[PDB]
């Protein structure tokens, strides 16, 4: 059975893709598709699917049919067909002028292509010839015209060509668009044009502005775009292609036009502050694009030209009145986000300047930006409480991120203006606290959150009465008790310092922890504090642990919420005394231990799992923080867990989550502990040794590669930490024969381990049990993997392990012995068997092979390049022996990288 | 209630782990490019009822690109989808937009940020400039850690039905 | 090492206020916040930054270099 690639097998194959809606008969219909696009037959199929005969659905695959053909294969297109095919696309594109949109745009795309395939000298004056050959309709005429000559540029930006080419291409279009120009600016200029022809214009005018073209050309169009902003039809049209000519990056040369265009945009002032005022959102949201386009993108240049420093001034208040627009920025006005970016750089601008300069400038703009943060402080300020609540989820969220945007731009704002800025926020918040409303306080405790954590010590006067202020502060309202907490979490790093202050802020702190509204805020805070500020903690410690010991008997806290808070506690007790720690910490573990008891000896049901998977985390997080070491009690706990916690496993071994959760304790308890992890080793061993022989799991693998990192060189501690080395090389290698691809993280994790291995205790190597030969067997393979990570972290291995050949004998037999084939997958990687993105990683390990085994190498590359064509068939027999050549000299490590990029360029 | 949703976006992006994600609740250490379209429909249930998306998972490389384009037609909605930690994706997305645009042009888009989850991340969360459109939204999904899961679908969803108050079940 | 949108710099120029005026071997550099604080650069140091994708006149000062760059080749 089969279906021959005619017009109405592929038209029923389409319907069926399109409307049937069995899932395996779509990936039948697509794949007998993906034969039909590329089958010759095609060239004859394709132009009988755009007859007026069929409709839309199906004369589109008709039309990308073509389109693919001559883009993605246009090697195949004969010479003499060229012709042929142009004209053909030309004649159709007229039949749909008043056909579907969708099909003239995708064969204008094709025609496009075609162009840019032919470009160079092939087709001499793509564009006039374009121009002339549509001058039955006249205006879709002229419509079709415009469109191709609108995706002409678009489709070289994604045209994929050899450097070269794709250089020899732009220069010949940059002449075209000197006669795309003129075409637009008489089409626009002439009255008889209509609307729908216009946008058109401006569209393509905006389409090859995107492509680097000097802005004094684009003048005329420029003028005649900003002349049809008062048009209704054109405004979005007119201000994209204004604002894709200005921002474009070579703009900031022409100094000349872009003085000339500032006072056109203070002309669009009265139809802006229309806008504004009859709610057209649209509207003031273009002019704002427009204006803060200018702005931002030529702010600096702007400013060296002192003698229009009037102008600049004007615009920058117009920008200023786009900030205050009156109302919210989620629903009432679009416009104030739009400004964020071009304080900024403003701000930048000035600071760039010379200090001389600079001063002058700043004693203009300096109440520029006071003005800005009441502006930012009082948009940012929450709407009422019956307002708010009736806002759209989307527009709260749209509102909060917006804030974020805000509170980051404070942060600038703080380093233009300084310790003025604060006594002002300082002065403010007091003149409210001492009808009432927490929008306002909130506002301005909302600024100096924002700018807090950035607020240097030096200058410092503001926080300690701000300290002072944070008590007064109203716990009515929730948001603003958020505020406070966030303020005080900002605060941390200043309370460390000055730990007088601290008592007056803790308790306030502490009594939000119960409160469950503010458990995001409060926690954190904690967290920030008891991080921050240990050394100072520990007298009001014997609260902290009361309290969080209470506030976690009551469910206040989601799980992941808690966990902060165990980390928290870790902290705090990290600093007070080895005894009192113990027992405090005991303490604290006794109910959880006692609910641990009571999961295990029940049978594991899904009611008990999540109940264990939150101890076991609530142990791991309060393990993660509690270091006494100051980079130990924990693991005289550890010992005592090590029993409940091996019953827990053989009760819950085949939950993939549980299981994991349980390593995660020992992941983090090592890691935290670098020297005092030795006394639960011989423990750990048997207990991962266990775990890793019955089910593989990179957790483990990366847990061994700590290890070995840590304990390699204290040798007490060493033996019981071999034995899980190599039983977890056997259980791999064993495993990969199964299933090569089948389990990449645990392949890519155990490549991790031998690289940590190789480079910590190379003698390691050396021991009789691992299949060394098998081993550089997987790591080899290894580099074939689809999965990028793993393959870099093979090559990160390979990059180790080179030095350490002679040092090492069963290294360097292993090496002698497999060597060639390592090289030959090198080069099959390199010639195309690898990404782009992976070539650096690749590069390092053959630059590696020059460093360790020169003669090696050698011998083994002139062997490699001599079949013809090894690792692609387009590079020449000169070829393979520059790079032999090349690469042979016993050469700086960063050239082969430039060398290897050159060379998977050529072969790609 | 139906919609089809072109899933699109450059290769080894994790799009096809996010539609597994999703179907069967399980997260694929593997990756395996994509030929041509694989068509999956996703049902998610609301207040208003039961919402079908049928979901046409595009190929990201160039070579297993296949019919292309062709998968985009009738499509209701898209998502584009790009990596954090590679920059290249995200450089390529005003081209996958421009492709999507020229077959369906009004159509909902969501403009998805993965392996945010992962440590080290290539691209920081100020430079997206996508959402900037009405018929736009940016989020940041982790096919991996679940985060943001349903946000794109959800977000769709009610700009599709015309109901913000529209809520998952 | 450098990555994709990094150039390898050194100060030529102090602008203060975290605020650096340098030349990449391959522009304005930005050093930020308590990073700045903790390390103290000088004119003529080596230094590496991040560009900016919206201006490439603008960069963040990432990286404070203490030799091997010479011995790699970069
Ligand atoms: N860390 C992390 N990795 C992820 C995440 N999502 C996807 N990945 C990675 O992406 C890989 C899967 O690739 P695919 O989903 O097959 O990519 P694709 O969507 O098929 O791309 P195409 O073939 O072009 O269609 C996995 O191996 C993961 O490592 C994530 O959320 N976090
Ligand atoms: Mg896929």
């Amino acid at each position: 059975p089969a279906l021959d690639f005619t017009v109405e097998n592929v038209e029923k194959a389409l319907h069926q893709l399109y409307y049937d809606p069995n899932i395996e008969n779509k990936n039948l219909a697509q794949k007998w598709l993906m034969q039909a696009q590329v089958s010759p037959q095609a060239w004859h199929f394709s132009w009988q699917l755009l007859q007026p005969d069929k409709v839309p659905e199906i004369q589109y695959f008709g039309a990308s049919a073509l389109h693919i053909k001559i883009s993605r294969y246009w090697s195949d297109i004969p010479t003499d067909q060229y012709e042929s095919l142009k004209a053909q696309l030309f004649t159709q594109i007229t039949r749909f002028a008043s056909g579907s949109k969708i099909v003239l745009t995708r064969l204008c795309v094709a025609l496009a292509s075609l162009a840019l395939s032919m470009m160079p000298d092939a087709w001499p004056c793509a564009v006039a010839d374009m121009v002339r050959l549509f001058q039955v309709d006249g205006q879709g005429r002229c419509l079709a015209l415009l469109e191709l000559l609108t995706v002409l540029p678009e489709e070289f930006q994604t045209s994929r060509l050899p450097q070269y080419r794709k250089g020899l291409v732009r220069t010949s279009l940059a002449v075209e668009c000197g006669a795309v120009f003129p075409l637009l600016e008489q089409l626009l200029q002439q009255p008889s044009s209509p609307s729908c022809v216009r946008q058109k214009v401006l569209k393509c005018f905006s389409s090859w502005v995107q492509l680097e073209v000097p802005l004094q050309d684009c003048e005329a169009l420029i003028q005649a775009a900003f002349a049809a902003l008062q048009d209704s039809e054109l405004f979005d049209s007119s201000v994209e292609a204004i604002v894709n000519a200005i921002s474009q990056p070579d703009a900031q040369r022409y100094v000349n036009t872009l003085l000339k265009l500032i006072p056109l945009v203070l002309g669009l002032q009265e139809q802006l502050r229309q806008a504004v005022q009859n709610g057209d959102m649209e509207t003031s949201h273009g002019i704002c694009r427009i204006a803060v386009a200018l702005g931002e993108n030529h702010s600096r240049a702007l400013l060296d030209q002192v003698e229009h420093w009037q102008s600049f001034l004007a615009l920058v208040n117009m920008i200023m009145f786009c900030t205050g627009i009156p109302g919210h920025y989620p629903v009432n006005e679009t416009t104030s986000s739009l400004t964020l970016t071009f304080w900024y750089t403003l701000q930048d601008d000035i600071l760039s300047f010379e200090a001389e300069k600079q001063a002058v400038y700043q004693q203009v703009y300096r109440p520029v930006y006071f003005q800005l943060v009441d502006v930012l402080l009082h948009k940012a300020q929450f709407p009422s409480d019956e307002e708010y609540g009736f806002w759209s989820s989307d527009e709260k969220e749209q509102f909060r991120i917006y804030r974020v945007d805000i509170s980051d731009t404070l942060m600038y704002v703080y380093e233009m203006l300084g310790a003025e800025l604060l006594s002002n926020l300082y002065d403010k918040l007091g003149r409210l606290l001492t009808p009432y409303s927490w929008q306002h306080t909130e506002a301005l405790l909302y600024g100096f959150q924002s700018i807090a954590e950035t607020i240097d010590v030096n200058y410092s006067d503001v926080v300690p009465g701000l300290i002072g202020l944070i008590p007064r502060i109203s716990i009515s309202n929730v948001q603003l008790a958020d505020t406070v907490m966030f303020t005080i979490g900002a605060l941390s790093e200043w309370l460390a310092d000055h730990p007088v202050m601290i008592n007056s802020v803790l308790p306030l702190v502490l009594h939000a922890l119960g409160n469950p509204e503010l458990s995001v805020s409060s926690v954190s805070t904690l967290k920030k504090i008891c991080r921050e500020c240990k050394y100072d903690l520990p007298p009001y410690a014997a609260n902290i642990v009361a309290v969080s010991q209470d506030v976690l008997m009551k469910q206040i806290h989601k799980t992941s919420q808690c966990m902060w808070l165990m980390q928290a506690l870790g902290f705090l007790l990290s600093a007070l005394q080895v005894e009192e720690i113990l027992k405090n910490l005991h303490s604290l573990i006794s109910p959880y231990i006692q609910q641990l008891e009571k999961l295990a000896e029940e049978i594991p049901n899904p009611s008990n799992k999540l109940a264990i998977v939150h101890i076991l985390g609530l142990l791991s997080n309060l393990f993660t923080t509690l270091d006494i070491s100051h980079h130990n009690p924990v693991v005289v706990v550890l010992q005592q867990v090590f029993q409940l916690i091996q019953k827990v496993l053989s009760k819950w071994l085949n939950d993939a989550q549980v299981v994991e959760a349980v390593c995660a304790i020992f992941e983090k308890s090592v890691k935290t502990l670098l020297d005092d992890f030795a006394p639960m080793v011989p423990q750990l061993c048997e207990m991962l040794g266990r775990m890793y022989s019955t089910i593989p799991q990179a957790s483990a693998l990366d847990l061994t590669r700590q290890l070995v990192h840590i304990f390699a060189h204290e040798p007490a501690h060493f033996p019981p930490i071999e034995a899980l080395f190599l039983l977890v090389t056997s259980v791999t290698l064993t495993l990969f024969q199964q299933g090569p691809r089948d389990h990449p993280d645990i392949v890519d994790s155990f490549m991790q381990l031998l690289a940590q291995a190789l480079k910590r205790k190379p003698d390691l190597f050396l021991c009789e049990r691992l299949d060394v030969k098998a081993v550089f067997q997987c790591a080899v393979l290894a580099l074939k993997f689809p999965e990028a990570p793993t393959v870099k972290a093979s090559c990160g291995f390979f990059t180790e392990l080179l030095p350490r050949c002679g040092e090492v004998e069963s290294v360097g037999k292993v090496v002698q012995e497999d060597g060639r084939m390592l090289l030959i997958a090198v080069l099959e990687a390199i010639g195309g068997q690898a990404s782009r993105s992976l070539m650096d990683c690749f590069a390092d390990i053959l630059f590696a092979l020059n460093k360790h085994c020169f003669s090696l190498l050698s011998m083994w590359i002139k062997e490699a390049l001599q079949p013809p064509g090894f690792p692609s068939a387009r590079l020449s027999p000169e070829q393979k022996d520059t790079f032999s050549q090349q690469i042979l000299r016993e050469v700086n490590k960063r050239r082969v990288k430039e060398m290897v990029k050159e060379f998977t360029l050529l072969c790609r | 209630v139906q919609f089809k949703l072109v899933l699109v976006g450059d290769g080894g992006t994790g799009k096809t782990t996010f539609v597994k994600r999703h179907l069967t609740g399980e997260f694929e250490k593997k990756y395996v490019a994509t030929l041509g379209v694989e068509v999956h429909p996703l049902v998610f249930h609301t207040n208003r009822g039961p919402i079908k998306f049928n979901v046409w998972d595009t190929a990201g490389l160039e070579k297993f690109g296949g019919l292309r384009d062709g998968y985009y037609i009738q499509a209701q909605c898209a998502i584009i989808m790009f990596d954090v930690t590679s920059r290249v994706t995200y450089k390529n997305v005003p081209n996958w937009h421009r492709d999507l645009v020229r077959v369906c042009e009004n159509i909902p888009i969501v403009l998805c940020g993965n392996k945010v989850d992962i440590k080290d991340r290539k691209v920081k969360a100020k430079s997206i400039v996508f959402h900037r459109k009405k018929n736009l939204q940016y989020y940041d999904i982790s096919a991996k850690s679940n985060y943001n899961f349903e946000k794109p679908f959800l977000w769709l969803a009610r700009k599709l039905i015309g109901d913000p108050n529209l809520e998952f079940v | 090492f450098k990555e994709d949108g990094q150039e390898y710099a050194q100060v030529i120029k102090m602008l203060g206020n975290g605020r650096l005026e340098a030349m990449c071997f391959d522009r304005l550099c930005h050093i930020r916040g308590k990073l700045r604080k903790k390390v103290w650069i000088n004119t003529s140091d080596i230094i590496l930054v991040g560009l900016r994708d919206y201006q490439d006149n603008k960069a963040d000062v990432i990286l404070k270099y203490n030799r091997s760059l010479k011995a790699y080749g970069e």
